[PDB]
């Protein structure tokens, strides 16, 4: 008879708060197509029009969701990530979807294929306010292989309000989406009402069609490095040890390697009292600017701080450390650590380190179109396809933008 | 199927 | 026919890792009491022993809970909370109490009293794990002003539940802390199973008595000298309310305010007047006399404190400018971030810091015993009792056994020195 | 009741 604590639709926004930098959004719906259980090899983020709404999309071609799984990523705290050969999951909160998607945007839809039923599940403010809920709901639809309804009670509901409240209209609609995922199983999200300031968003696409960016209006709370203000520049260096693809705007991210990015690279160690194990440190003189340097703080592989100054805060430069630390723990929004005392004394350590270290030591990737069988028109295609269908019709098109025969060509870049 | 290349910018 | 979000019992450590600093943390239960439909005049917040567990407690004189809205504080997001004669609440987003008790502690309790009944709320992962649940659960039990049990079959699960897994192992160790609310009306809150480290709680209790305190291994990462603000529960309390409404009260020794008339000199004023909003802003610039050394701007959210000796203009630059320059303003007009410790880094947080910087650089080149402890004896066995400051009055006759401090509540106990 | 008072010491 005890009582259920509850969750009031505000909440979802609530949780969205701890995101102060858009990218932080961005990076864990990354970094949730890159951890093991989904184990994708590309993931696709673009933008694009539906419906009239600009529509920001993650699309992977990792395992998949089965419905119940669908309901917790829709749900909060439910987590089971298991380290598999070596792949260690970044997830541990579960909450970063909700936090993402939401910081984002107000509306966010996911599609998922795991190859034996395929799922449709919306997380939208939009809709709560609507209905005036007052518990979060979360509508579900889902599909044998052969695209008929199972659940039906729940997905029959749960499709009436998709198809009423999303920007989805039509059954068709939907369907369209999940197509869009090419392979057996996959990942589609797609996120709508994003944040407007100006009456235009909160992200530019117009400056650079290649890249997702921040307006001049850049620099964090903290001249700026590029992975401030370019998503595209903040992917490169996100994964230490990349075991994914990431393209943006169709075009694939060229990861960064410590060789040829640094000079005078010498190695150290950090033996704290406090850990069974050595963390090992890489120090190097950075080639490419110089104003960007500090210590890049990796955990779990993935990137939760760069270009943290240390020791010396003038005198000492353009020197970079590289170090993982998976003794610490990630804050709400994984840009940080929690502020303990091992954070310190890690802190501390790089410093002298980083000291010692001074002392001593002193083309973009083509396109590719294909042409449609039934207008012979040239549509546009992103990086990263491994395998094309023998015949490929505008029907078919992933992107939404050219799915119709009678949509114009592209013209090529000038 | 048929699939052309292009120069990006 | 279409299904519920759920929560995790593991999402109640999740949603407390905003919190890096703990009084960020402490700062929402003050919040909380501080808001206008609690009012309370006073809160009480104290360091205490129960079935052997170090425990924090806060306590107020509000106006209470109802059992429902016990239920909606020990749930995600709801929060509706409006401006009365000018009292405008801090809180909006409905999570600070989970934020809060979890950051401080594992375990929370819950007992209030809003003059018609009295209820108990439990949050606690302790228990979530020990009983496996899937989902989080609120144990709730509600009385009449008769200390009879009401809508029975939830009080009953959860009163079950309470003894059980509860620091509390009976129905009258129970009672003991709803007392512990001497008014008709307010709130109790007790936080058990606190960080440690070091087999210790992240808190020093003992380097002063009338202080919660961070050990030295103190200063914010943000900042490098550190002020008292940043490891002082007391030092911090005094600034967390541009014009308080409430008097708070560390270790039973209250909490005096300071003020800017006499803490700072040269003191002058200016304006801010963006193209973005309809209003002017009042700021205040001052000289910081008393501690050369912590200098910035405070800013100030719907009265409340969300960063302070933040460093704008020439004092960003260089060593040496704008040394023991304090400001003082409030952006009602900006977000506060998941703790409440930043705004959200917008276009308009931007334009706001610069105008400080510039303004600020403008004020520069334009210049150039404690209070005593209150005892009572006991009818019973004459014995003294230390007693909190704040007691607006009290009964003819005061027993041991009806202290609220947990540690001295029967009369064999020894009666404690004095200083 | 009876009240005393005394002097807390920093
Ligand atoms: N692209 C995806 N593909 C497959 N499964 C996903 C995807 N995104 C989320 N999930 C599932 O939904 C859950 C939600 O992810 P998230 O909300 O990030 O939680 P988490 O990654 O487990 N922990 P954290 O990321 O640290 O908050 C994950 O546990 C996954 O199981
Ligand atoms: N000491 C208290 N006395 C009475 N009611 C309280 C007390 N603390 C919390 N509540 C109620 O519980 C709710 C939860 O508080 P909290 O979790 O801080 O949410 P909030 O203050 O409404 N919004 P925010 O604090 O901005 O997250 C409040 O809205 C109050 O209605
Ligand atoms: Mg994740
Ligand atoms: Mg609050
Ligand atoms: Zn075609
Ligand atoms: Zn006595």
């Amino acid at each position: 008879g005890i009582r259920l604590s509850a969750l009031c639709p505000k909440f979802l926004h609530t949780n969205s708060t701890s995101h102060t930098w858009p990218f932080s959004a961005v990076a864990e719906l990354i970094d949730n197509a890159y951890d093991p259980d989904v184990n994708a090899k590309q993931i696709w983020i673009d933008k694009t029009v539906i419906s009239d709404h600009i529509c920001l999309t993650f699309t992977d071609n990792g395992n998949g969701m089965t419905a119940d799984k669908l309901h917790k990523m829709l749900s909060f705290g439910f987590s089971d990530k298991v380290t598999m050969n070596g792949h260690v999951p970044v997830g541990l909160y579960g909450n970063g979807f909700k936090s993402g998607s939401m910081r984002l945007g107000k509306d966010a839809m996911v599609f998922t294929k795991n190859g034996e039923t395929m799922s449709v599940g919306f997380l939208s403010q939009t809709y709560l306010e609507v209905i005036k809920a007052e518990h979060v709901v979360v509508p579900i639809v889902t599909f044998n292989k052969h695209r008929q309804m199972i659940n039906l009670t729940e997905s029959k509901a749960s499709l009436a309000a998709i198809l009423e409240h999303s920007l989805f209209s039509t059954e068709q609609k939907l369907l369209a989406e999940l197509n869009a995922i090419m392979g057996k199983k996959g990942t589609r999200i797609i996120i709508w009402n994003l944040r407007s300031y100006k009456n235009a968003t909160e992200f530019d696409f117009e400056k650079d069609k290649y890249d997702i960016r921040i307006p001049e209006d850049y620099k964090k709370q903290e001249i700026a490095p590029e992975s401030d203000y370019s998503l595209r520049a903040y992917c490169s260096i996100l994964y230490l040890k990349p075991r994914m693809q990431i393209i943006i705007r169709g075009q694939k991210v060229k990861t960064q390697l410590v060789s040829k990015s640094l000079a005078y690279i010498e190695r150290d160690v950090y033996r704290p009292k406090f850990l069974t194990r050595t963390v090992r440190i890489t120090f190097g003189f950075n080639c490419r600017n110089k104003d960007h340097y500090g210590i890049m703080m990796y955990h779990k592989n993935r990137l939760i701080k760069a270009y943290e100054k240390v020791g010396c805060q003038n005198m000492g430069v353009g020197v970079v450390g590289i170090i993982e630390c998976n003794f610490l723990k990630p804050t709400h929004n994984k840009q940080d650590f929690d502020y303990t005392n091992e954070y310190r004394l890690t802190i501390l350590a790089l410093g002298e380190k980083l000291n010692d270290y001074w002392n001593e030591m002193k083309k973009r990737p083509d396109q590719t179109w294909v042409q449609c069988d039934a207008c012979l028109k040239w549509r546009k295609l992103p990086d990263g396809i491994d395998q094309l269908p023998e015949k490929w019709y505008c029907s078919n098109n992933p992107d939404p933008q050219f799915r119709n025969c009678e949509v114009p060509e592209e013209p090529e870049d000038e | 199927a048929r699939t052309k290349q292009t120069a990006r910018k």
